[PDB]
């Protein structure tokens, strides 16, 4: 069994391999996420249509449960591994407790995973950061963020990937409570966010949403573009 | 089954029957008892068929790799040692009586039995196997200190041939070795060989 | 050791896996590998590399390999390490059908092998899978599909492309020709013709170096061929006759 | 013991079961139900030794669950009865066996309604009709009497509950109510229950 | 006792270029009928089919266990599998569970892939092959079908006369046993057709 | 179940019944009991059809790899103490009784292998449930160094015994020959009992059997 | 010719050329012993002789030994690394007393040597370990090839051999045996020892005193191996 | 214990650099030859020893598998013992389970699969050899070639070793589909003296034949007849 230790400490007490792992998340596609008042939503900067790629197959928003979704930036191969555990994962929960996961409750199971793969022999980090969003059984909004160096804190709107400065940014100037006053609005300020980092805008773009106590709900390439033109 | 071993100044003399049963019906009637597991030492088996060809087997395979690595015979006293590890260890699942005589530089004509359960102690002369017990008046009451060669082989047959007469499961014909420095002298009774002794009339 | 340990799975300073871009590397140097998806069935085309006038054809094909009674895949890149990726691929649809009665869902069986070529690219100390796959199939739930998979794991699926040598000269012809949704399973042979046509450079298709699968429904069962010599051969005199009438 | 009845019609399938706990002598429960939600349009009904029941159906629910969430679409009737049938007959040789009788009910979009007899040997079987339990005894002559295949779901409320009449008339055990519930193209629809 | 639980019946039959394999429908435990159509017989090919009666769980783990190996075994080696090379294969499946096995005897009837000759055989629990000319029979009726088809096999008979011979033997023999029969499915196998046939039966 | 073998003047005669009984009933009433260890070796086996098949194909197969890497012929002696280990090392439970005979390097060799791991090097041996009968013949019979045809006649009849006086044996008597240059697997040697011939005619006239379903499924 | 790449040179892996100088520096770990061991084959016997260098008196000359008896009817005469050798001899007996317990006949002479060849090549394809600096020569009669000299070394090649030689003088052995063995083979017994001497004092250049040399050997007649004393050395020595 | 980690891995450009090296091995190992009758298949190959010291018959290179698969190799001889017994396992192996001889494919296809084991796991070289199998099975000749990269390809006639590259042209010049067996002896010898570099004796080569009657090594004197002719 290989059982070399991939991450160790340099000078200055700096553990490179989570930070390279951190620069592959940098590389990857830009996501949005926002916690609104009674709806919870995420967008994601396609990279590209390319005409004969079924949109089915590349989404970079998953469902963990019903009451729980999340999206990825970084490596695709490794956001699908930490979705399979962590659907795994939330069906153990139900099991063993007989009620749905909350958002903090699977988000610290995911970075407690990635903390493990920073700090264990034989393995890298893994090279994604995921936005976790969801409502508890009390109906309060939740969104999250994990970082490939296992830390995760709560947030009410951050963005991810390529341009997440930028992005963040721009959230921050522009996230208030009217901003937040209703649903619509609410993924209006998604989709100004994603404009201000993708360029062709509306069609490179996929937004999902999650009501109370509603299933998530994948908006329409006609609906984005509806929202797209009154946001013009 | 009966097998015997005597020791004399010089060697030893091993003998045993020629039966093996499976119930009443004699599978067997000329086997052969007397298992040599080296150049001068011999084993007497009893018991299992398989468990004693087995464990005669695996003596034989570690005593002939001890003696190859130490440039020496084997001493009687260590192929005894190697069959009681086995017995002993393996008591639970083995029924082995082994009678092991044989001749070393060290200490000349030695008999050691290793009865069930891997007990190990020299004697003068040993017996064993289903037969013996009807031979151990006879042979407490022959025995003598300083016999010859000659004379040990004579009282091997004759205690042999009682048992065999005696019991149901020993018969046939009775193999005796005679171990000593010169080498291994084999031997085969059969017949009108065999000791006898005339029944009563009433 | 620690000396000689060559370190496959770690970060570069850049935040990229060295070994999984070269294995990448190894797989534009491999024969060319197309797969067309049309509204009759799926077909893949690929081309054939051992065109050696000495070796003998006594298998089922080179290059494509049936998974299961109703899929099909071709590969491209390390022929030994596709061996060992085709006969996973099996044991996984196998063991899917014992414990569900039901043939394994075609995005199912790639998610799967791609599991396995991810953990090699994150934990083991081993070199990672130098080959990349298409795959066709069609089952009850989206009916024809056509994947393709890359060694880092990652895959999507697609309605037409291509992997292997002139992989790129490819996908841009594809991107040109092809008529989302009003393809048919003859069409999609012509296209897939012309295409190998012009990215196979310095050949002229003589019909030896294409091997071509067609994957199709008749009367509720799947059906996988491979076209014959003959069939190939038609299907390239007709190409000819095309390209002269353009003129 | 525990009583499960199931029946088939053209576009739908009807279960019951009882709704008795007991532990020794005394009905420590009498609303139990014995009826596990696999997914939107599947239901499990186990019966048999404490314990054993509760682990196995939800250990199926938490899988058949997973598989939903995994892939995007719900396992069909069959797919389920035969990876419930796997997991019981592979854990049947093993040191922790269960003893569990099932009835897995569902309604698939293509094949249409389905009813799977299962007992605790994992022999799986498809029947228009089925029971679990010594009322299985007394109430299958009734249901091969009167059943037909293009029974409608009116009818077979009534036939259920001249099954349920005869457990109490003849049956010894003391069975007052029972769930019933019912699978068709639009879900799972909880009946009234039969209660006397 | 075991293999009584469930009960259950299977025989094949060898004509001139044709076989036939037949078994009874009932499914029950014990005293108890459950269902009357399950399923015993099973195709492992074009023309290859294998009968399986005993525990009602095991003939279909047997099956299934035996269709995942036939399946690797055919996309592997690119052909169809002979019928004594599906009998090495259930055999040594069976085997592998000498201790502790599975209760059920197959009996393996079909034509060979390529010259379409007869074959049929049989096999204990523990996998011990058995290969004859005349018929094969397993079940918990296996005396009154030796009886049957001692007396009424004959040789080179046409799938036509195969049929009668075979449904005759499996309708008197399960008629004489309580835990088996409700039913008769018989497959005629030839070189071009697949005759499968459901007999009048007794269903008490 | 009769299996017997006897030492001639130039080789080995092997000889068994073929009858399988599946309880107190005839289950093959043609059975090969004479199994193929080397070419120059061979092997009755009696007790548990099973383990008897996946024995002598198992020691086969490992004598068959010995021989490819030694490049010279089995010796009877390999074969016959591979039996025994495996044997012994299960204890008893492969009720494989075995009648292991052939001729190598060192001239013919004849042994008996017990379910439990106990071998015996004898001129002549018998197994199985007719063992005791075939004894008898040989006991009463047998002469050391007896020509081949005088062997074949006593092993013929020694089968002939048990199947005569052992319900657990009948129908044919099987034969091997092995000898320094010559191997004749003699496989129905002698045929002491045939099936009486039908006096009356059973046969099913076309329509006598009644049908509910039929379907009939036309293959390429 | 001479390239390198990675870590060839210092770990069993194919340079450039596929070469394998790991397994090359190993043959090269033989010379390192100063001997030098020949072995000969006749109608009826084989032979090993070797040099014995007693550095000091103060060593027990009984135990500076490279003759090993390997079974009664097996001898091997071991050039290179002296620990080496005694764990390959060791490994050897092992070898020879499993083959015996298992087929019930004594190990062949070729089967000994193919095993400890194959053992050898593990040591090649697998990085961990390195392979021993020894080279093996073994004697034996055939119950029916007659004599048999087989030879082994580190990289896992071995081969029969009517005569051979290990060592610093390998290649002038062979070169003189090369000779002999183009004329006659008749090769009595007193020939083959008589041969193997008169070689090995032709490439040392020296005449070796009684105590100078061991030999070991093994004849039809006798089969077991046997080390001849030094009065049995001092009669073949005054002789030739 | 052991190491754990890949010895072949990716160059920049792609390539394992491992097996290209293993393939210069095999290069420059000894000539083979192997020519697929029209009834049956014949493995020639060159064996010349560098002194008469050496006992030519004590180990040979055309090696039996099976009753039915001969096995030559051209470039070092451990590994091809290695692989030879690891090939003979895997015959029985099938045979045990399916009770019949195994195809000359399947044989190739499992000794292929651990060649790439080799190639691919921890702390291990690949092995430095390349395998030619012939076989006969449902009555038809099969030939094979067997890379230490575990990949195979099936050959009507192929050369290996030293000099490969002018020997397969001459083959190809050579070759014709409808051959018997004896004439392909005579092209498979002649191949070999195209680059053989002395005088040829039935000890210097060896030659094995495949056909319906089974696979069998030819003897010395049979090889006499045949370079006589
Ligand atoms: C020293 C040897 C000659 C062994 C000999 C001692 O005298 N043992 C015996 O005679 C004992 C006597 C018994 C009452 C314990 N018998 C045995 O060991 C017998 C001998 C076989 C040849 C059948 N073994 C035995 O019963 O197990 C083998 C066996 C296995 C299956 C069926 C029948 C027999
Ligand atoms: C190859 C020979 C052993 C054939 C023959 C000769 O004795 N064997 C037999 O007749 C024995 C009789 C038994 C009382 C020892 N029967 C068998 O071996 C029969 C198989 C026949 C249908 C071919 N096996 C059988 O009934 O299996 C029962 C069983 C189940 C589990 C373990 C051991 C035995």
């Amino acid at each position: 069994s290989y059982d070399r230790a991939i991450t160790v400490f340099s000078p200055d007490g700096h553990l490179f391999q989570v930070e390279y792992a951190q620069e592959a998340v940098k590389k990857g596609s830009t996501a949005v996420g926002v916690r609104g008042r009674d709806i919870v939503v995420l967008g994601v900067e396609k990279k590209s249509v390319a005409k004969l790629q079924d949109e089915r197959t590349v989404r970079k928003i998953c469902a963990l449960d019903d009451n729980v979704c999340m999206a990825f930036a970084g490596l695709t191969a490794d956001a699908r591994i930490v979705i399979n555990r962590a659907r795994v994962e939330c069906q153990s929960h139900r099991l063993t407790v007989e009620d749905p996961v909350t958002v903090e409750y699977i988000t610290r199971y995911i970075a407690s995973l990635k903390q493990r793969y920073t700090q264990s022999n034989g393995r890298r980090p893994f090279g994604i950061s995921a936005l976790i969003v969801g409502f508890d059984f009390d109906g309060t909004p939740r969104l999250y963020q994990t970082d490939p160096s296992g830390t995760y804190h709560a947030w009410k709107a951050n963005a991810i990937g390529r341009g997440a400065k930028s992005v963040r940014e721009f959230l921050e100037k522009n996230y208030t409570d009217e901003a937040i006053e209703t649903d619509d609005l609410t993924i209006k300020l998604v989709i100004k966010a994603l404009l201000e980092v993708v360029q062709s805008g509306g069609k490179n773009i996929e937004l999902a949403v999650m009501r109370r106590d509603q299933s998530l709900k994948i908006l329409n390439p006609e609906e984005i573009e509806k929202y797209v033109a009154e946001i013009e | 089954t009966t097998i015997m071993a005597v020791q004399f100044d010089g060697g030893v003399v091993l003998g045993a029957d020629s039966r093996t049963t499976t119930g009443s019906y004699i599978a067997n009637r000329v086997t052969d008892k007397l298992t040599p597991i080296h150049d001068r030492i011999f084993c007497c088996r009893s018991g299992s068929a398989a468990d004693t060809q087995a464990v005669a087997d695996a003596v034989t395979y570690q005593l002939g790799f001890h003696s190859i690595e130490l440039n020496e015979p084997p001493l009687v006293h260590t192929a005894a040692s190697l069959f009681k590890e086995m017995c002993y260890r393996y008591r639970e699942d083995l029924m082995a009586g082994i009678i092991i005589a044989g001749w070393d530089p060290q200490e000349g004509g030695q008999v050691y039995s290793v009865p069930m359960g891997g007990m190990m102690v020299r004697q003068s002369f040993a017996i064993g196997g289903s037969g013996s017990s009807y031979i151990y008046g006879y042979v407490d009451a022959t025995y003598r200190e300083g016999m010859t060669k000659e004379e040990c082989l004579q009282f091997t047959a004759n205690a042999l041939a009682l048992a065999m007469e005696r019991d149901g499961s020993s018969g046939g014909v009775i193999r005796l070795a005679a171990i000593a420095e010169s080498g291994v002298e084999r031997q085969v009774l059969l017949g009108d060989q065999i000791p006898k002794f005339a029944v009563a009339t009433l | 050791s620690r000396r000689y340990d060559s370190r496959t799975t770690i970060f570069s300073p850049e935040g990229r896996l060295y070994q999984v871009e070269y294995a990448m590397e190894a797989i534009g140097h491999a024969g060319t590998c197309l797969g067309i998806l049309a509204n009759d069935g799926v077909l893949l085309a690929a081309e054939r590399r051992n065109i050696h006038k000495l070796l003998d054809e006594v298998f089922f094909s080179e290059k494509i390999y049936k998974l299961n009674e109703d899929m099909a895949c071709s590969v491209a890149g390390i022929t030994s390490d596709a061996n060992v990726l085709t006969n996973e691929l099996r044991l996984i649809a196998q063991r899917y059908l014992l414990q569900y009665q039901e043939p394994i869902p075609c995005e199912q069986l790639v998610t799967a092998l791609c599991d396995i070529k991810q953990a090699y690219t994150q934990f083991g100390g081993k070199r990672p899978f130098g080959v990349s796959l298409l795959y066709i199939g069609w089952d009850k739930h989206y009916g024809f599909q056509l994947y393709q998979s890359d060694p880092s794991g990652n895959y999507g699926g697609w309605k037409a492309t291509c992997i292997g040598n002139n992989s790129a000269a490819a996908v841009s012809m594809l991107k040109q020709d092809y008529k989302e949704g009003e393809m048919t399973l003859k069409s999609a042979l012509a296209l897939a013709i012309k295409v190998l046509n012009k990215t196979m450079d310095v050949s002229k298709l003589s019909a030896e170096k294409v091997e071509i699968a067609t994957l199709t429904r008749e009367n509720g069962k799947t059906v996988i061929r491979v076209l014959k010599q003959k069939e190939v051969e038609q299907l390239i005199k007709k190409h000819e006759e095309e390209e002269a009438k353009a003129e | 013991m525990e009583y499960l009845i199931g029946i088939q019609g053209p576009d739908y399938v009807l279960v019951a079961s009882d709704r008795v706990a007991a532990s020794n002598i005394v009905q420590m429960k009498d609303d139990h139900d014995k009826m596990f939600k696999m997914s939107e349009k599947i239901l499990l009904l186990c019966v048999g030794e404490a314990g054993d029941t509760v682990q196995f159906a939800e250990y199926i629910q938490k899988n058949v669950q997973l598989y939903k969430m995994r892939n995007g679409y719900e396992l069909s009737p069959t797919a389920a009865a035969n990876f419930t049938r796997r997991n019981l007959a592979d854990c049947l040789r093993s040191r922790t066996p269960y003893h569990v009788n099932l009835l897995l009910a569902g309604y698939d979009e293509h094949e249409g309604p389905a009813l799977y007899y299962m007992d605790y040997l994992a022999a799986l079987a498809k029947a228009p009709f089925a029971a679990h339990g010594y009322g299985a005894f007394l109430t299958l002559s009734i249901l091969d009497r009167y059943y037909t295949p293009t029974i409608s779901r009116e009818r077979a409320v009534e036939l259920l509950r001249k099954c349920l009449e005869e457990l109490q008339k003849r049956f010894i055990l003391n069975l007052p109510t029972f769930s019933v519930r019912i699978i068709d193209k639009n879900g799972i629809h909880d009946l009234d229950n039969i209660s006397f | 006792s075991i293999m009584s639980y469930n009960g259950g019946a299977v025989m094949a039959m060898k004509g001139k270029n044709c076989v036939a394999i037949a078994a009874d429908r009932r499914f029950g435990i014990q005293a108890q009928m459950v269902t009357t159509d399950f399923q015993k017989i099973f195709p492992m090919g074009d023309r290859l089919y294998i009968g399986l009666a005993g525990l009602a769980t095991d003939v279909q783990t047997v099956a299934q266990r035996l269709k995942f190996r036939l399946n690797l075994y055919e996309l592997k080696e690119g052909r169809q599998i002979k019928p004594y090379t599906l009998m090495s294969m259930v055999a040594n499946l069976l085997y592998e569970k000498r201790f502790g096995p599975y209760y059920t005897e197959p009996v393996i009837a079909g034509l060979d892939p390529k010259t379409f000759k007869p074959f049929i055989c049989s096999l204990d629990l523990i996998g011990c092959p058995m290969v004859t000319d005349d018929f094969v029979v397993s079940g918990t009726c296996a005396e009154q079908m030796y009886g049957m088809c001692e007396s009424l096999w004959e040789p080179n008979m046409d799938p036509d006369h195969l049929f009668e011979t075979i449904s005759q033997a499996m309708l008197n023999a399960v008629d004489r046993d309580a835990v088996s029969g409700m039913g008769v499915i018989v497959h005629i196998i030839e070189k071009d057709k697949i005759t499968t046939r459901t007999l009048k039966a007794r269903m008490d | 179940t009769t299996i017997a073998g006897v030492v001639y003047k130039d080789g080995i005669v092997l000889g068994a019944d073929t009858r399988a009984t599946e309880g107190m009933v005839v289950a093959d009433k043609n059975c090969s009991k004479i199994h193929f260890i080397s070419p120059n070796i061979y092997c009755c086996g009696a007790g548990t059809a099973a383990d008897t098949d996946m024995t002598t194909q198992l020691i086969s197969s490992n004598l068959e790899l010995h021989s490819l890497s030694t490049g010279r012929l089995p010796r009877v002696v390999t074969a016959n103490r591979m039996l025994k280990q495996m044997l012994f090392r299960y204890q008893g439970y492969i009720g494989a009784a075995l009648v292991l005979g052939g001729v190598d390097v060192t001239g013919p060799h004849l042994y008996s292998i017990y379910p439990h791991g106990s071998t015996d090097k004898l001129p002549y041996v018998t197994m199985g449930s007719g063992s005791l009968a075939a004894m008898a013949v040989f006991e009463d019979k047998f002469r050391p160094d007896m020509e081949e045809e005088e062997a074949k006649n006593l092993v013929s009849e020694a089968i002939a015994a048990g199947i005569f006086n052992d319900l657990g044996s009948g129908s044919n008597i099987d034969l091997c020959v092995i000898s320094k240059n010559k191997l004749d697997f003699l496989r129905p040697y002698t045929v002491p009992n045939k099936k009486g011939t039908r006096l009356g005619r059973y046969r099913c006239e076309k329509g006598t059997t009644a049908v509910l379903t039929e379907k009939i499924t036309p293959l390429e | 010719r001479g390239s390198s790449a990675g870590f060839d040179r210092h770990i069993t892996i194919f340079s450039p050329e596929g070469r394998l100088y790991q397994v090359e520096y190993a043959f090269k770990a033989i010379n390192q012993g100063g001997l030098t061991s020949v072995a000969v084959r006749g109608k009826d016997c084989a032979v090993i002789v070797t040099q014995k260098k007693v550095p000091d008196k103060l060593l027990d000359s009984s135990t500076v030994t490279h003759l090993f008896k390997i079974t009664e009817n097996i001898g091997c005469v071991m050039t290179g690394m002296t620990a080496d050798s005694r764990s390959q001899v060791q490994r050897a007996r092992y070898e020879a007393a499993n083959w015996k317990y298992k087929y019930g006949y004594e190990i062949p002479v070729d089967m000994l040597c193919k095993r400890i060849a194959d053992i050898s090549q593990v040591y090649t394809q697998n990085a961990e370990m390195r392979p021993l600096g020894c080279c093996m020569i073994l004697i034996g009669i055939d119950e029916e090839q007659g004599p048999q000299v087989y030879k082994c070394d580190p990289a896992g090649y071995y081969c029969g051999f009517k005569a051979t030689a290990a060592g610093v003088k390998q290649t002038e052995s062979t070169s003189f045996l090369e000779k002999k063995v183009k004329k006659k083979f008749d090769w009595t017994f007193e020939q083959t020892v008589e041969t193997a001497i008169t070689c090995l004092s032709t490439v040392l250049s020296i005449d070796f005193k009684p105590s100078e040399i061991e030999v070991g050997v093994v004849t039809v007649e006798n089969p077991k191996f046997r080390i001849l004393t030094e009065a049995e050395i001092d009669a073949h020595l005054v002789a030739l | 214990r052991g190491y754990s980690f890949s010895l072949t891995t990716f160059s920049p450009s792609g390539k394992l650099v491992q097996i290209e090296y293993a393939l210069a091995a095999v290069a420059g190992g000894a000539p083979s030859v192997g020519i697929k009758a029209a009834n049956g298949v014949v493995l020639a190959t060159e064996k010349k020893q560098k002194s008469i010291l050496y006992d030519e018959r004590s180990v040979h290179k055309v090696e039996p598998i099976t009753k039915h698969i001969g096995l030559v190799y051209s470039g070092m001889g451990p590994d091809y013992r290695v692989l030879v017994h690891r090939a003979r396992k895997l015959a029985q192996q099938y045979y045990l389970v399916y009770q019949e001889p195994i195809p000359t494919a399947q044989l190739v296809q499992r000794v292929a699969s651990v060649m790439q084991e080799y190639t691919q796991s921890g702390g291990v070289r690949p092995f430095g050899v390349s395998l030619l199998i012939c076989g006969w099975n449902e009555g038809r000749p099969y030939l094979f070639q067997s890379d230490p990269s575990g990949a195979y390809f099936a050959w009507k006639a192929t050369a290996m070793g030293k000099n490969y590259v002018n020997g397969k042209t001459f083959l190809e010049k050579r070759y014709n589909e409808d051959l018997e067996l004896e004439d392909a002896i005579h092209t498979a010898i002649l191949t070999l003296k195209e680059s053989f570099e002395g005088q040829m004796t039935e000890d210097n080569i060896e030659v094995g034949i495949c056909n319906e009657a089974g696979f069998r090594r030819l003897t010395p004197t049979e090889v006499k007849d045949y370079l006589a002719a």
